This record gives C-alpha cells, structure tokens and sequence, in this order.
C-alpha cells in the first residue's frame, strides 16, 4: 500500500524510543527504511478494511511526488506507485479524476471534494429600516386616524365646559412621543380624564414599541452574505465595483479545473497567486485578500480547526466540479469490488462520520449559530433620518404656501 | 491532622454535637515524594472512618490505620526490568502482605479485580468536570456602545440644524427667538423640562414635531440596543462535560489534569480514541488530588477529571468553584482486600446491610451533605461601567464654573 | 435471543438491556444460555418460608442464573451470589416543573448599590450648586435647595411631576446636562432589567428524602403529599428505617404506577416516591415533560442491580470481570442511551415568560409603605 | 405582563396616594382631593396634567417616591414585555436527526418518507433506528 | 443538516461493458462545467421576522382608547348638570 503524509489524513510520527516499538493505534510504515508508525484518518479506513476484507498489508510512504502527476510521459508520486505495478492500492487524499480513471480505477469515494470560496466573518447589519419595524402599517397608520378622532372629540368634549383643533393635536401627539414638548392642557374634567386615557395609550404604545425593537435585533442570527463562484462578482471585476480580490495554490488540481473552464480566470488570478495554503489565509485574514479558492474536503477542515471561527466558507452545496476522494486500485486488481463493497458498507452506515468527528473536524463552527449586536452606526439608522429630511423639506413646502395665501 | 500533644487526637465535635470518631493513622509527614520522610502518628477522621469503626463493630476485630507510603492510588505498571509489571500505592500495599484491608475511596475494575476481591460499593459516584466559577461581569463600557462613536456628533448638528431652520422658519412666516429655538431643540432630545417657546406658525410645529418623533426613536433604540447587547453578551464558556468538542479534541483550554497512577489515569488508557488526550495530560498530571483543587483556584488549571464525591464536597465548601458536566464513568468505591480472605464474606455483608439500615445514608449526611452555598449569570451594572456618565455630569460642574465667570461677563 | 415459557414450552422472542448484557458476557466467558421466562410469582419474595420468582427457581437450583431487573439485597444475597452491579438504584422523589419561578424583589438587580448612593449623594450637589454657585452669582419665586431637589430628582425617575424650571443660561445648561444622564440611567435601567428576567430560569431543590418536607410534613406548610407503589422493595425498605413515615404514607397509596403519574399530571399528589431506576428513566420517556427526577444524585438506599448465580458457583468470578470489562470500555453509556435514556434529558434552563404579580413584586409596595409612614416621622416632627 | 390582581392593587395605590397626600397637605402648619388626584395619576401616566406642588415637607417627599414607583411600573411593563416577546420562539427546529420529537414516537409529530426507496432500506439497516 | 451523504448513480448489470466509458464520461461532465448548468438551469433557479407586532394582540388598547370616547358621552352630561 502506497501513502502521502499530510496533516488531517495521514500523520507520520517517529516510533517511541522510550519502548523502542511504536505506540499502538498505528501502522508500522517504512519509507522508500528505518522502523516507524503513522497514524491520521485515512489511515483508519484502511484497518477497517482488513478486519472486513481479510487482507494483510504493508504501508510505505512515497518519495517521488504528491497524489500522483504526469511529467510527460512517466507518471510519478502516489498514482505512479500504481501504474508501475508498485503499488497495489494508493490509499490517501487521492481526488478522483478523469485522467486518472484510465490508467488506474478508483472506489467509490469516502469524502466529497470540491472548488469552494472562502470570506471572512460577517458582523452583521441591523435592518436599516429597523425603526419602522416592530410594529404594523395597520398599527402606524390607524394609530395617527385614532388621535384625529380624540383630538376631535376632546375639542368638541372641552367646548362643553381657547383650545381649537391645533392645540389638541399638538397635545395629544405630545404624550404619544415621550411627553418632552411644550404642551397646552385644558380645563374641563371630562376633557382632561379623556386626555388621560389616550396618555395611558401613550405609555403602552412606546413600552410596547421599545420592547419588540429590542426584540428585532436579538433574534437575527449573523449570516449576511452568500456568493457562488459562477456568479459574475467572481467571475470578472472589471466591470464592477472595486475588484474582488481571489486566489489560489497553482500547479494542482485546482488550477486544471479553473484553466480549462474559464480561462480568463487563470489570467486575472495569478495577480493573488499565494503558493502556501497556511499564507493566504493569513493574507485573507489581514485584509489583502477577499476569497480563498481550493478543494472543499481540504479546505473545509481548515476552515472547521481555527481559532475565533473567523473564517467561513459558501461550499454548502454550491461546490463547484465536485469529484470526490477514493482508493486507487490496478485497474484489474480484483479488489475493487470487495473494498467498493465494505467502503459502501461504513457509509452505508454511520461509520465515515465518526472518523468526520474525528480529525476532519474543529472547535469552530461553520453554521453561524451565533447573533451579535453591534453599534447601531449611521448607516444602520440612517432611515430615520430620511423621515426628518422628509419634514425639512415638508416644513419649507408649508412656508411657501403660509406665504402664497396672502397674494391670492 | 498533625496530632496534638501527648501524641493524641484532639478532642472535636460535630454539628449535632457527637463526637467525631478519629484513628491514629502511622504513615509520612510532609510527604514531598522523592526526598527523605519518616514515619510519624498522624489523626485521622471522617466519612472513610467511620464507615470504618462500624465494620469493626459488627465482625469483632480490630486494626490499626497506617497511611501509604507512596501516595497514589495504585496502578499495574510495568517496572525498568523488562516488562514485569508490578503494582503501586494501595495494591502493592495489599498485595504484598503489608496491607490487609483498604477502606478508602478505591474505585473498582477489572485490573484491580482480578488479583483482589472487592466487596459491594457503599457508595455510587461518576467523574465530572471541576471549573473555576467566573463572576458575573457585565462587559459595558461608557454609554459609547449603544451608538457608533461617529453618530453622536452628527446627531448634535441635527439638534442645531433643526434649531436655526426653525427659527428661520418663524421669523419669516406670518414667536420665538433664536435662543428659544436652541433650548426647544435640545429639550425634546434630553427630555428636559426646560424651554418655554412653542412653535407658533403651522409650518413650525411640524418641522418641531417630526423632530420630536425622532427624539423618541434615538431614545428608544439606544434602549432597545443596550437591552440587546446585555441579554445576548454573558460570559459562555462552560463546559458540557467530557461531550464538549474542546475537550473532545486537543484544544489549549488551558490544561486538563487528574491524578497520576489513578483509575481516571486507566480510564483514559483503555479507550483508544482520546488515547492521545491522555497522552496530552500524561505532562500535566498531578501527584495528588488535593494539589490540584488548589490550581483551580489559582486559575492555572480550568479543569479536573475527578470523582464526583469529592467535587461536590468542594464544590460546596470553596464556593468559587463550581462542577460541571454530566458523570460519563459511573462506578462504585470499594473495600477491598486480599483474595481468600475470610472476612470478604462478612465485610460485603455488612455495606450492603448498612444502606437499608440508614446509617449510610447517616454518613453522608453529616459530613459530605451538611449543605452550604450553592447559588449556580445576569451581571449588574457597577460604577466601573456607568463612571463614564458621572464623570460627564461631574464634568458639567466644572464647565460650567468657566462659564459663569464669562456669563457675568458678558454684561460688561 | 430466544425464550420459553411454561403453560406447555411455547417459544419467544426475548430482547432487553439484560438480554443484550447477556449476549456481551455470553461470548466474553464463552457459556451459552437457553432463557426460559419465569411462571411463578415475579422477581421474588420469601413467603411461608419459601422463595419464589426468578430467586425462587435459583435457590431450587432449577435455574443457576437470574438476569432481570434484580435488586441487591441482603436477603437474597445469603440465598444466591451476586455479581457486580450494572446499573444503580435508590428511592427517588417526583416534582413537578412548578411551570416557571418567580423572583421576588425584582426591582433592585440593576445598579449595584454603590451607583444608588453615587448618584444620590452628586444629585444633592448638584440642586446646591444650582442654587448657590450658578444662581446667586448669576444675573436674575427664587430658586430654593427644595425647588432644585424636587426638579432633578423628577427628571431622573421619568420626569412628568410640575417643576420650577430655573432662570438663567448656566442654570439651564447645567439642569439640562443632568437631564441627559437622567436618559441613559433610565435607559440602561430598563435594559439591564429586562436581562435579568429573560434569564430567570426554573428552581427546583427537594434536599432529598430526609428533610422537613418528608420529615415533619405537618408543619407550618399545607400537608405534603407523597406516595409510592405499596407490596414493594421500597415500602419494605421505608418501614424499618422510617417507622413514622410509613405510617403517613399510607393516606396517599398510589397502587399502580401509572395511575400515580395521573396525580402528579394533575396536580392531585404533591410528589411520587419510587425506584430511582425507573423513576430517572420513565420520566425521561415522559410526554409533556412536566416531572423532574428531583433527589438525583442523592438517594435513600443506593443499591444496584445484579446477575444472581447459585450459591458458591465457579462462574460467579469470571462473570463479575466481565460485567466489569463493559464498564472500563465505556459501553454502559451506549446501551444505558440506546435503551433508557427517554427524550426529555435536554438543559434544565426552560426560561419562561415571567407574569409578574404581588408575589413576583413585593419590596417595590413596601419602599411605598416605608416611606409613606418615612413621610409621617417628617411630619409629626415639623409641628416641633 | 401584570396579572389581574396587580392592575387592580396599583389601581388603588394611586388613590391611596391621593388621599394621603390630601390629608398630609390640609393639615400643613389647595389639594382638596381635586388635585391630588391629577398629580396621584399625572405621574403615573407620564402625563403633564395640574400644577399641583405639595408644599409640605410630609406631602413632598410621599410625592418624590410616589415618581420613583411609578418608574418602576412602567419600566418593569417594558422589561416583561421585552422579555416575553424575545421568549416567542417556539417552533423547535428539528436540528436534523437526534431530536426530541423524532428519537420516539409522540403520537403527534407525524413524520414520514416514500415507501421502499434508500430510507427504507437505510432506517432498517442499524437496530438503533428501530425505535422510530 | 444533511445527515447521510450518498449521491445518485447510473445503475446497470454487473456484466455490462458500459460500466468503464460511463464512469469516464460521467466524470468528465463534472470538470467540464457541465453539470454546473444543468443545475443551474433546472435546480438553482427560482430562488424566491420576529413575529412583529400586528393589529392583533393589541386590539384591547384601543378599544380602550374607543371606550373612553363612549364614556366621556356618559360622562358630561353628569359633569354639565352637577
Ligand atoms: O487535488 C489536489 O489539488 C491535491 C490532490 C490531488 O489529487 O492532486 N488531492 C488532494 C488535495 N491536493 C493537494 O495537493 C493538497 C493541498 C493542500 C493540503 C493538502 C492536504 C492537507 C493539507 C492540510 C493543510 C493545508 C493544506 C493541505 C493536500
Ligand atoms: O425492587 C423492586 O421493587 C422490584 C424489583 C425487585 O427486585 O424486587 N427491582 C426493580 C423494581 N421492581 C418492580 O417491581 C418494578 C415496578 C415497576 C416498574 C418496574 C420496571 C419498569 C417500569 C416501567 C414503568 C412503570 C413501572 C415499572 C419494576
Ligand atoms: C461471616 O458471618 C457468618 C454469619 O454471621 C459467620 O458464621 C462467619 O463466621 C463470618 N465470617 C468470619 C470469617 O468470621
Ligand atoms: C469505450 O471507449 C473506448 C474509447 O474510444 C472505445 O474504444 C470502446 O469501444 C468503448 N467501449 C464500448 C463498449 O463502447
């Protein structure tokens, strides 16, 4: 068995000097050899298979390549252990791909592999319109019609003892808006019990308005934005706003995809050609980039293990040429029904998502499950003062008639 | 407890009054493992002893308690020549000879089973999680939060902006001077009584109403944001037990310990999926139980796997300290001794007599349940977050004694 | 696994969390079982001298083995060995989840007493400076200390009382200053306050089985109420021990347990003694989620179940290492959820919409009170 | 927010109020219940109604808490209702599988699939899953 | 969340000589970009709140605000003659 060592999938670690053999749960791996164990996920799979299949192994680290690669001519790495009757199975992060299924076959994949984007966290907005919100039209509106009715009865109920029709609406609006203003109060008891009451709305309408704003912005959540690769904010910023800023690790997988398809994708982004996968993040973690773009069964993990969870992917289904990972075999090996049959079998069962649980996972969060609730700002309120524009500008539309009615 | 003088125990009482049984236990002082100590009487008393003075009441035999020499619970451990494994602590006391009966909390299992007998548990407990209890602080600065710093200063131009479109709006139309208007603006904002000078014409009272319904609003939702980011922002940090996922992967938690040589140290060896978690804390387990309580406190240790009769017990006493998590390895103590042991018969007898009886359960009562704080997070606002408010109105103070010297002023 | 039964061998099907801890201990000390289901009694209990039930047919040698639902006693313990338990067992007590809580004095969470006394002290400072500093030496009733009190005083708490507003570009100035931090101290107010009656939460505290409320029932409370299954371990158990409370129980005998849950769904019984064994688990597989298996943790008579074997058998040590075995393994917790671990096991928090009362609020009256007869030692002073 | 009992006690207590400090301010060394009353109901609605300044020392200060209980009132009503209305989230979202309603049958909670098919044959596969 | 992931297939009998060019070419429509329109042609189109407050739940208040008006009728007639 022909294997690659990388971080979440195959961990090779030097065997205990303490016990001179190696720590248990582990696989003695040479090398191509001094004695020495590994251990990871797919590891795991593979002393799954033997207890189910029957069959003994030897696993031996290659030294030639990564996943395999044509070179012209000779394939080399892990696929080449394969296709040069090396290697019997390549057991690993192997992506199924087409040039690959017709030198060696594959199994049936394990893990789900992808093109996904990464961005950072979303703070959240607050529902610029928010002020208008924790109430109805029906309430607004009928709330302004049921004063005009007070204010109208509460004049002709005071004229039965110089209030006027202006007064009362100056009056009444007053104690519906946290009674602050100037106000003019009349004198007959059945005038002013009735003011009371409306007072007493008055205290419950804005309790109830504070109350149910407090509510909006509690129950929210934090998602705020969602992208696809397909869309044309990805696929060419020339012709948009500030351009989006994406890259990748050329030289792989992912590049084949990106070149073939778009190939004015492979010339804009080699201006953000970040070739380690741990700078770029920290390049997208300071601002520099906008979108990181790689496998998702490589990238998910990565985003799942970091700390402050700051970094969430859009790959929630929208992967985009999605071949998953498998075992490869000799294309005439007879084993591939067997393995096919036992690797169904775990994730027929709930057997893969254990070992998910495992390495292939993190601390962070990927869902948002998580609500915050910043400062309002003035772009988060900056509709309620568009209402008092609107006044400004009403106010000066009265003045020119308050003028125009003496003239005519 | 050292003992007293004469080479006695000090004579105590409990909360009922009774006396408090004790036994003058023979085993290292001021053990400081790996450096020279000697043998000393030493007093000893408790839950483990009285349990253990009945049983001397009923079989008709008596003993004298000698402490370990060691100090660790036992665990089968292979010695440097070659691999033949030798027991520890208690096991190897028992095993030996040395040793004939071990009353103390032994959690039982099969490495321990197999070479001794064990008897029926006098008492059920499982391993929780120990924490340090965190204070309920309210994380709220100066009334700044509520509002970005940048919509203050906007919002006191608006105050003016109204004032002067307001004077402007009635001085023209066919009232109220320039300095009512300033007083009428502010007074609405701030809800202040003062400001005598209404808008008069139709086209004012509207530009000063609208006005006013926005007061209101600014008002309301700094009510409605502050209530938001205190009822959502309290401390989360708790830990489910062992099911949380930060313990369930190695995760800088700060350090999880236990006691070496323990069974919680087999416990975690059997389960091959967090055998690199024990690993993890295979550098970080203490020497003792009681050490460790004590870095708890000290905040270099926010965590402890331990038995959950013991936690409790501090859990109630130093009640900065609080347990959590649900008991994942649920397993009775024991009092074990030797395999053919004549007394096994009667001393199994006997613990599974006294749980009807209602002396166990007298036990516990007195000294593991007597009861005390436990409380078990709404922070309430300090002066430390509101002194910001105080110092604006302490502040006012001041502004304004260097204004009434130029206020009188004016006037010359 | 298959299974007999007498009247005629008809065969079954038996299935269980004994039955799967059989199989376990079946392949780990390679014997094989041929499960015949008990006639005869139930369980068992010594009657005329004579054991019958799953103990009765072991003791007769007719078994050699009796997997159940057994209880570890010391009856049966000097008829039949025991192995270790495999699950524990007590005499738990029922409540019910009281539908919320309510917290009195719930006026006074917000602003910890210091920032009360802060203000309250630089409130009084402020009416002096008012008067004294910005007013006397400032151009143009007066303004008097009690005037100023009464103004700022009214502005913090929601200002609406008629005010002597006072006189002067200073003294309006520093009045107005006050009335912005009178917005955010009534701001922050309310919202503090509502924090602290979302997070209320749900009290539940029965100090076990040996407090006043099963020791003295009769006390100054309204009679408590509590009953169990009577015929059983726990009576029996109850009777020795508690010789005055069995004979209080005996107004509340509940017979079937099912019955039982119907009093406590209404109301009608105050608690429900019983098995903690059964009691944990049937009310986590109960529906409507209204019972707490309160006590938990804290028990009468922590006796566990067991395997009885024949007495001196030489399979009595080699089933107790493997009964063992599944504990340092970790597997009781996979079959104690797979079998018995119902669905209301969630977070106890269940906040619930508060509905505030006389009883939610009863310090907010009496300040009133207290300071309506404050008012009187005022007042009968003033004619001295 | 407030049960029915409480309407009716802090319907009183504004009376109370008023009649005492009527009868604090008549015997001073012009309330005459008329005003009392707007002052006992202006500050409780937060409404600017009577001049009503209770000049003696006795009747003031039963005034100036008279206010602070009147805070608490509106502000508690605001709080409850802040607190019930955020408490109005009972749909209980099923979380996927290993939820309360679907780990048993609760007989109201009607939830099924298509005849045959994966599921079938996936629910069958672990004995688990055969609770439900 | 998606709690057992197994994608779809092309079913067909075990000796059937399709099995090595199906697999190729279905595989070769994932990296062509060729699925990525079928879905989007045929799946991920068509892509189409604090329960705020209402005119119910609050229709008492204002039939408070309704009965103070029927009352004041009955009231300053008594108001008037006194
Ligand atoms: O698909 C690819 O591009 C290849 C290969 C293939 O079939 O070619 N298929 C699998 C992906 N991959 C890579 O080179 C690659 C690139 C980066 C990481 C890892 C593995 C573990 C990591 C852990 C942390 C950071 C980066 C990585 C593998
Ligand atoms: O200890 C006992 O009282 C006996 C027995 C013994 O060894 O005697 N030891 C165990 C307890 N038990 C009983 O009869 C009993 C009584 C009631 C239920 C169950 C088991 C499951 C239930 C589920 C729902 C309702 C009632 C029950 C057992
Ligand atoms: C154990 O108890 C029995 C009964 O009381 C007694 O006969 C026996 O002698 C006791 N065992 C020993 C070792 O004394
Ligand atoms: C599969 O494709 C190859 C490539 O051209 C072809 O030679 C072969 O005949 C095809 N097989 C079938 C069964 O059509």
């Amino acid at each position: 068995v022909a294997t690659l060592e990388e971080r979440p999938f195959v961990i090779v670690e030097p065997a205990d000097p303490i016990s001179g053999t190696c720590i248990r749960d582990s696989v003695p791996c040479r090398s191509q050899p001094e004695k020495r164990c590994c251990k990871g996920f797919c590891i795991d799979i593979l002393k799954r298979l033997a207890h189910t299949i029957g069959f003994s192994y030897d696993l031996y680290l290659v030294t030639n390549g990564k996943h395999g690669k044509k070179i012209d001519g000779v394939w080399n790495g892990m696929i080449g252990e394969v296709f040069y009757q090396r290697a019997d199975m390549a057991i690993g992060s192997l992506t199924i791909n087409e040039e690959r299924s017709e030198i060696v076959d594959f199994s049936v994949p394990f893990v789900e592999t992808g093109i996904s984007v990464m961005v950072a966290r979303s703070n959240g907005t607050v529902s610029p319109s928010a002020f208008l919100e924790p109430y109805s039209p029906a309430v607004w509106v009928m709330m302004f019609v049921m004063c005009l009715t007070v204010v109208a009865v509460t004049v002709f109920i005071f004229e039965y003892l110089t209030f006027t029709i202006g007064k009362s609406i100056w009056l009444l609006w007053a104690l519906v808006f946290n009674n602050s203003v100037p106000v003019e109060n009349p004198r007959g008891t059945t005038s002013k019990i009735m003011v009371l009451v409306w007072a007493f709305f008055a205290v419950i309408f804005l309790a109830s308005y504070t109350a149910n704003l407090a509510a909006f912005m509690i129950q929210e959540e934090y998602v705020d934005t969602v992208s696809g690769l397909s869309d044309r904010k990805f696929q060419r910023p020339q012709e948009q706003y500030p351009p989006l800023k994406f890259g990748t690790v050329p030289n792989g997988s992912t590049e084949k995809n990106i070149r073939s398809n778009y190939p004015d994708m492979h010339s804009y982004m080699v201006r953000y050609n970040q070739p380690r996968v741990e700078e770029a993040l920290t390049q997208l973690k300071a601002g520099k980039l906008d979108a990181f773009i790689y496998d998702a069964a490589v990238l998910n993990y990565m985003a799942r293990k970091d700390e402050g969870c700051k970094l969430v992917t859009i790959g929630s289904g929208k992967v985009f040429a999605t071949t998953g990972y498998g075992i490869a075999l000799h294309k005439g090996s007879r084993w591939k029904r067997p393995i096919d049959l036992a690797l169904l079998q775990f994730l027929g069962d709930d057997e893969i998502e254990m070992l998910e649980r495992l390495w292939l996972s993190g601390i962070c969060h990927n869902d948002k499950i998580e609500v915050m609730s910043s400062k309002l700002d003035i772009d988060n309120m900056a509709g309620v003062f568009y209402m008092l524009l609107v006044a400004m500008g009403l106010s000066l539309l009265v003045f020119a008639w308050e003028h125009l009615v003496y003239w005519r | 407890k050292p003992t007293l003088s004469d080479g006695t125990c000090k004579e105590e009482f409990t909360v009922n009054g009774d006396p408090v049984k004790k036994v003058i236990c023979t085993g290292p002082n001021d053990t400081s493992p790996g450096s020279p100590r000697h043998t000393v009487p030493q007093c000893c008393y408790g839950f483990c002893i009285d349990l253990l003075i009945k049983l001397a009441r009923t079989m008709n035999f008596t003993y004298e308690v000698h402490l370990v020499a060691d100090g660790k619970f036992g665990t089968q451990e292979r010695v440097n020549n070659s691999n033949k494994k030798e027991w520890n602590g208690m096991m190897g006391e028992l095993l030996s000879g040395q040793a004939d009966m071990i009353v103390a909390p032994l959690t039982i299992n099969n490495e321990r089973a197999q070479y001794i007998e064990f008897s029926k548990p006098f008492k059920y407990q499982g391993l929780t999680i120990l924490v340090k209890k965190e204070i309920p602080r309210s994380t709220l600065d100066s009334f700044m939060q509520p509002f970005q710093s940048t919509l203050w200063l906007l919002v006191g131009l608006s105050v003016h902006v109204v004032a002067v479109m307001l004077y402007l709006l009635d001085r023209f139309s066919p009232a109220l001077t320039l300095s009512s208007a300033m007083w009428f603006s502010w007074g609405v904002l701030l809800n202040s009584g003062i400001g005598e000078g209404a808008p008069r014409s139709f086209s004012a009272r509207i530009l000063g109403m609208v006005w006013a319904g926005f007061a209101m609003i600014i008002v309301a939702s700094y009510t409605a944001n502050l209530a938001a980011f205190l009822v959502l922002d309290r401390p989360e940090e708790r830990i489910t037990g062992i099911n949380d996922p930060r313990l369930r992967n190695p995760s800088d938690k700060f350090i999880y310990a236990t006691v070496k040589q323990s069974s919680v140290d087999i416990y975690f060896r059997r389960q091959v999926e967090l055998s690199t978690m024990y690993r993890h804390m295979e550098k970080h387990n203490y020497e003792s139980a009681a050490e460790a309580i004590q870095a708890v406190r000290d905040n270099k240790l926010h965590a402890f796997i331990w038995d959950s009769a013991v936690l409790e017990f501090e859990a109630s006493q130093k009640c900065d300290l609080v347990t959590t998590g649900e008991l994942f390895f649920r397993s009775g103590f024991g009092i074990g001794m030797r395999k053919d042991s004549p007394w096994k018969q009667n001393v199994s007898l006997s613990i599974l007599k006294s749980h009807e009886n209602g002396f166990m359960e007298d036990l516990d009562k007195t000294w593991v349940r007597y009861q005390e704080c436990d409380s078990r997070a709404p922070a309430t606002l300090t002066f430390e977050n509101m002194a910001g408010v105080f110092m604006l109105v302490a502040g006012g103070i001041v502004a304004g004694i260097f204004l009434i010297f130029i206020e009188i002023a004016y006037k010359r | 696994v298959p299974c007999q039964k007498r009247i005629g061998y008809i065969k079954k099907c038996c299935k269980g969390f004994c039955i799967d801890i059989l199989k376990k201990i079946s392949k780990s000390v390679k014997f094989t079982y041929d499960l015949y289901l008990v006639t005869n009694g139930k369980h068992g209990k010594k009657i005329n001298g004579t054991w019958n039930g799953m103990i009765g047919e072991v003791v007769m040698k007719r078994a050699y083995m009796a997997v159940g639902s057994l209880t570890i006693n010391e009856e049966r313990s000097e008829v039949v060995d025991f192995s270790v338990p495999f699950i524990e067992t007590g005499i738990s007590v029922m409540v019910s989840r009281s539908n919320g809580t309510v917290s009195p004095s719930a006026f006074l969470e917000p602003f910890s007493a210091d920032v009360w006394v802060m203000m309250f002290v630089m409130l009084l400072i402020v009416s002096a400076v008012a008067v004294f500093v910005f007013e006397y030496f400032s151009p143009v009733p007066s303004f008097t200390i009690g005037k100023a009190i009464w103004l700022l005083w009214g502005l913090v708490f929601n200002n609406s009382v008629p005010v002597q507003n006072p006189k002067g570009t200073t003294s309006k100035i520093m009045v107005s200053v006050w009335a912005f931090f009178a917005v955010i101290f009534l701001a922050s107010y309310t919202a503090n306050l509502a924090a602290f009656m979302i997070q209320e939460e749900y009290v539940d505290q029965v100090s076990g089985l040996s407090d006043k409320k099963f020791q003295r029932p009769n006390d100054f409370s309204p009679p408590f109420r509590f009953g169990t299954v009577p015929n059983g371990s726990t009576e029996r158990n109850i009777r020795n021990n508690y010789a005055e409370m069995h004979a209080y129980m005996g107004k509340f005998n509940q017979r079937g347990v099912d019955d039982a849950l119907l009093s406590l769904k209404t109301g009608k019984l105050d608690a429900f003694i019983y098995d903690a064994a059964v009691l944990n688990y049937m009310a986590g597989r109960d529906e409507g989620c209204k019972l707490v298996t309160i006590g938990s943790g804290k028990v009468f008579a922590s006796t566990g179940y067991g395997i009885a074997i024949q007495k001196d058998s030489g399979w009595k040590r080699q089933v107790d290492l493997a009964i063992l075995q599944l504990f340092g393994d970790g597997e009781m917790e996979e079959l104690e959820a797979l079998w018995l671990t119902g669905i209301c096991h969630n977070e106890k928090n269940e906040v619930m919409s508060s509905q505030l009362d006389i009883d939610n609020m009863a310090g907010v009256f009496y300040m009133l009170g207290a300071a309506m007869a404050l008012s009187l030692i005022t007042f009968i002073s003033e004619h001295l």
